DNA sequence: ATCAGGAAGTTCATATAAAAGGCAAACGGAAGCATTCTCAGAATATTCTTTGTGATGATGGAGTTTCACTCACAGAGCTGAACATGCCTTTTGATGGAGCAGTTTCCAAATACACTTTTGGTAGAATCTGCAGGTGGATATTGAT
DNA sequence: ATCAATATCCACCTGCAGATTCTACCAAAAGTGTATTTGGAAACTGCTCCATCAAAAGGCATGTTCAGCTCTGTGAGTGAAACTCCATCATCACAAAGAATATTCTGAGAATGCTTCCGTTTGCCTTTTATATGAACTTCCTGAT
């Protein structure tokens, strides 16, 4: 009858990242027998928050480098230019990042 | 010629000075060949134990991905 | 084919609210996502670990932040838990 | 009269992040350490498999040639041996370091 | 808990160079930069730069560029500054603060003061509304930092009692920092930012800044002191 | 009620006694063997569970176990492992 | 009214539960249903390894002129071998202590 | 007296000869209590937040063996 | 006439298989600790879970030693320096290293 | 695949010493011991040591203790053996086999041989009940070797043909080895055991040895010459 | 090659803590039958890997030199192990005791289930645009008087 | 304390490979009832951890000595970087072929669901035994000459 018209969850949220397929995903990767209502709210929210670290990171080191467009590179040293960054992807390797330029002081 | 020395000087001294090395013993080279053959075998076994649970016939950049990660070299940028 | 699904455009919304005149390339794109996969693989295998620990059935928001907790080093894990609260209370109220 | 060129060198190659094995030798050396566990059965290779596969390999070589002169530099050298590759595969243990 | 242990005073003389440590325990020293902070009752607050103990990397103002030169010792936990050429306008309180790499975190806790006692176009704007304003015991105050260019929400909120160090009141334009009760509350993005106490105390008589840390450069509030009845 | 609390304890007295008749096992040993059963139970178990996930499949078979045997064992280890469990198949479908 | 229960493990003639890690598979979000040689195939591999293990430990207990293994037994059989220190690499063994390690520049 | 100097220089000369370790420079030993707490922290911040999350006020054995083996340190003979 | 004791010693220390750290200096260090990130408030612990952290950590700190000494070798010395320990841990990584 | 290259044959004086190698390529060296087998022309096979690559780890035999000595190099990945006081009761061949550290694994693949001549106890016995037979193209015979106290079906079987290597046929009493074809069949536990061969053929003229590694002196058995028609 | 003598292995009592053995309850595994539903097999379209060939210039290989490094040794000076002696934190153990973790019931808010409708995400087109390559001036070494 | 040569860095043109933008459409998310059930709260219990006193001896702290180590410098000899020139092998582009992978439909065997019954497992008592400890005996291997 009077059927009101849908809202995404994610914008119930205040989010970006979906909330729908976050729940699905929870639901069909056999972790439990049921996900709570808030779980995949939260847990949007927190992959948001980390996306939107590291893109701000490598857009910072995509205009430290003078360029427009955010390459692998800037990902490499967003991530590696950073103690909690480099200990959470720590086991991590970033095709076509390369590597920071470190040279041994006694070398020089 | 061996396939493992296509793996040549120049490759393996280039490798290195990514790696920051200043001067290079001429005894290293086979090592690194060593080390690298130990390397590819150790990750295309398990690629290839992926492929063949598959029932294909086709190493796909997720069986090597999912070799990596399993091996704790997680790779990001081909899948997954 | 297959419709094979992906965080881009998420990613993309992400990206031009933080610099709004930049872009990306489609092999940073691909490293994002598998970020972004890598990280829910993460965080759902240790809240399914701490709910079963706990003889629980359901996974909560609670065994989300705790995860998060458990996985997220320093004050990058202080950040992602008020951000994960901030959006469950104005999730609740709507 | 013989100038310097390794700091030069490692000055570009530290920047550059180009892959640095050729891929025709890294293929038909994946090629052939593949036949040795297929029974002899020749598997096909996706392009991407191989990529990914050498990135994973020349990363794993550039990070353990950085531990590896760390032990070169605590003994007061500096020519890089092959006791400095072993002891520093040593003690990576047995997942990061052997294999 | 984390305490940034700072050297005490210095009567030198014009021309020459004073080091000063910013001895740091209580937490993992390399995961944190230590920023660094002139205070002259002249120009209030001012960013000077910070180092990252992690890789030794630095950052500083442009107006002290060749001034300040930052150095860490991760065996020590201590952060030193150089000061060459010293003027008359380099008598002042040089404070270390302590801030995460988090991009929405702000200077946390702050070092003692040293109290350095001599013998820019492109930057962003932070405007306070209320230079100074008077207050009873109870009512609500209201104070406004309007921006030059757009923060986003980049801006945090200090009280300091007359000399002493500063304290974080608000980070992220809205979020308590710890230890700080709920009468404090801040408000707005992009330009407009506010802050707000509602039951006022005693001790609720200083001088209230905001810190802006969304572009490179660092600006600082001119200051808005409250007094309390 | 003192709970359930089970464990592989007479599983692995039963093992113990047929590769060893007079040698007995002390209370800390049985502990770490238990340990053990439980570690390798969840490893093998886990990457089965991501086999069947990456296969699109809903079901763990005896497949998905050997292959996931084939992973996780080390060399002939992995070799002696399938041979056993091929065998207990075999003697469990022809009764 | 019907006939004599025959175990599972008895059928596939095995020692270790064939019921118990069947139910431990269903009950551990693994997948959504499990076949039956699963947990077949899982307790022999169980029992394989727990062999293995058990057996080389008798046998350094009987090298030390004991007849009851012990968590040093448990420690030198499993760091004794190639594989099984593979297997059980980040792995710590309660009272298990060292293996007798003196580096030959010392002597 | 410190809780740090409890760990006193006996016992890490102790822990260093079942090292094999023959001659120990006497500046190791503060070196080895802050390794000491740097290991410790990151245990126990682990465990408390197990202990936190099951609503309880005394930290378990299992809570210390899960804290391990979230770290990739496993523990046989507590549980588990 | 001074005999020397340290081969004795870690011949009998490497069949040993007791702790090596007294139980109450060690367990009010964990305690204290435990204080610092539980706002304060004193927890309990079972004796097994203080038992189980101290088997850790002295295992842990055995394996670094027998990781450092093997850089105190490398070095052509014999006395064990911090910046052994230090380099040993900076091999290791950051999970298997640091903590 | 695995190889054993070992060295040619060396014609020697009483007393002196022999090193002879057994250069191992196609496996991870270290992951496999490398035993030694002494076949005299009158004593049949006997086992004599084994070294363990991984911890350099040995074992001998007693009627060889203090006769052999056995050392490795992981570099080059050659395990040798040593004889001191060389008598007339030494002119043997002397194989080196590989065997994984598995208790079930039995000696897989062997070295081609090295022939030394020198120019002038309480364990298991094995008992090959027939010594020599006759059989034709298509019959089925089978091969029984009973033993003493108890092996658990640590038995494996072995063929040689005349002067060559020695060839896994079963291990564990019952599996088939790598390469094998099913018409050799292994049965028994306990203290008998026997060996089946179904259709024979020109390559099943050898000699048949049963090989017992439940208890650790190693015994081989007498042997068993099966011949076709 | 021979004495001195403590460290190490051996052996017998032997007690005692810890491990093996026995019984009852409850709980979970098996048997049997009905229902569902997953995936192997078969047929087939469509991608994408293999392989071949010409071009072509990019770059590795090989030989020589030389100088910058490694390695062995010696001596000066430091410093950690050994050792003796007192005394003080650790440990056992003991009762009490009480905080608190685990057990049992209940029921209500939350989660699954199913159907229907809308909508947004993705694959496939056409269209824009950052950047890498390429060619010249400011600038900062690098030798060299 | 300053000139020829060269690497580094910036200004600018542009071709294009790659990013961006625009359209069906189909899969999936959201809305709406509905029945199911999990876990939080409350009362209660017995477990086990915290804390305190005696004590006692075992182990640690402290100061000295010296011999064995670290460190720095030197010189002989070794070996790796630099440089050159070509020709070999890698790369790229394209056609094609076809092997192999992905898609779709079907049904049958295999997995689940449920009920009932019984055999197994586990917790709590009850013996009994291997091993640590103590003490006397024998050997070995280093220290000394």
């Amino acid at each position: 009858k009077a059927r009101a018209k849908a809202k995404t969850r994610s914008s119930r949220a205040g989010l970006q990242f979906p909330v729908g397929r976050v729940h699905r995903l929870l639901r069909k990767g056999n972790y439990s027998e049921r996900v709570g209502a808030g779980a995949p709210v939260y847990l949007a929210a927190v992959l948001e928050y980390l996306t939107a670290e590291i893109l701000e990171l490598a857009g910072n080191a995509a205009r430290d480098n003078k360029k427009t467009r955010i390459i692998p590179r800037h990902l490499q040293l967003a991530i590696r230019n950073d103690e909690e960054l480099n200990k959470l992807l720590g086991r991590v390797t970033i095709a076509q990042g390369g590597v920071l330029p470190n040279i041994q002081a006694v070398l020089l | 010629r061996d396939n493992i020395q296509g793996i040549t000087k120049p490759a393996i001294r280039r490798l290195a000075r990514r790696g920051g090395v200043k001067r290079i013993s001429g005894l290293i080279y086979e090592e690194t060949r060593g080390v690298l053959k130990v390397f590819l075998e150790n990750v295309i076994r398990d690629a290839v134990t992926y492929t063949e649970h598959a029932k294909r016939k086709t190493v796909t950049a997720m069986d090597v991905v999912y070799a990596l990660k399993r091996q704790g070299r997680t790779l990001y940028g081909f899948g997954g | 084919r297959s419709r094979k699904e992906s965080y881009s455009i998420y990613v993309y919304k992400v990206l031009k609210q933080v610099h709004p005149d930049t872009g990306i390339s489609s092999k940073a794109m691909g490293i994002m996502n598998s970020f972004v996969n890598d990280i829910f693989e993460r965080i759902a295998g240790e809240a399914s670990r701490l709910a079963h620990y706990n003889k629980r059935s359901t996974i909560t928001s609670r065994e989300i932040q705790t995860a998060v907790r458990l996985l997220l080093p320093g004050e990058l894990a202080k950040h992602a838990v008020s951000e994960g609260t901030k959006a469950v209370t104005k999730y609740t109220s709507a | 009269r013989r100038r310097q060129g390794w700091l030069k060198e490692i000055r570009k190659l530290q920047k550059s992040t180009h892959l640095l094995i050729r891929k025709l030798p890294f293929s038909r050396l994946a090629r052939e350490i593949c036949v040795k566990f297929t029974r002899g059965v020749d598997f096909n290779w996706q392009a991407q498999a191989l990529l990914a596969l050498q990135e994973a390999a020349e990363a794993f070589l550039v990070h353990l040639f950085e531990d590896a002169y760390l032990l070169t530099l605590h003994a007061g050298r500096v020519t890089l041996f092959p006791k400095d590759v072993q002891l520093a595969r040593r003690i990576r243990g047995l997942e990061e370091g052997l294999g | 808990e984390v305490q940034l242990q700072q050297s005490g005073p210095e009567l030198v003389e014009p021309g020459t160079s004073v080091k000063m440590p910013c001895k740091a325990s209580g937490y993992t020293f390399t995961s944190y930069t230590i920023q660094w902070v002139k205070q002259t009752p002249r120009q209030g607050l001012e960013w000077i730069g910070y180092i990252y103990p992690y890789n030794a990397g630095t950052k500083y103002n442009e107006k002290f560029k060749g001034k300040a030169t930052l150095t860490s010792d991760k065996s020590s936990s201590t952060v030193y500054m150089e000061l060459s050429s010293l003027t008359s306008e380099d008598s002042a309180v040089y404070y270390c603060a302590r801030k995460s790499s988090r991009l929405r975190s702000t200077l946390d806790y702050w070092g003692q003061g040293t109290s350095v006692t001599v013998s820019g176009s492109m930057d962003i704007k932070m405007t306070q509304s209320p230079s100074s304003m008077h207050a009873s015991l109870g009512e609500r105050v209201t104070i406004t930092c309007k921006a030059s260019q757009d923060i986003r929400s980049y801006l945090s909120w200090y009280q300091q009692k007359p000399w002493k160090s500063p304290k974080t009141l608000i980070y992220y334009a809205t979020s308590l920092a710890d230890g700080v009760p709920s009468r404090f509350s801040g408000s707005g993005s992009g330009q407009d930012f506010s802050l707000t106490i509602n039951n006022l105390e005693s001790d609720d008589t200083a001088t209230y800044y905001c810190l802006q840390h969304g572009e490179s450069p660092y600006t600082f509030g001119s200051g808005t002191k409250l007094e309390i009845k």
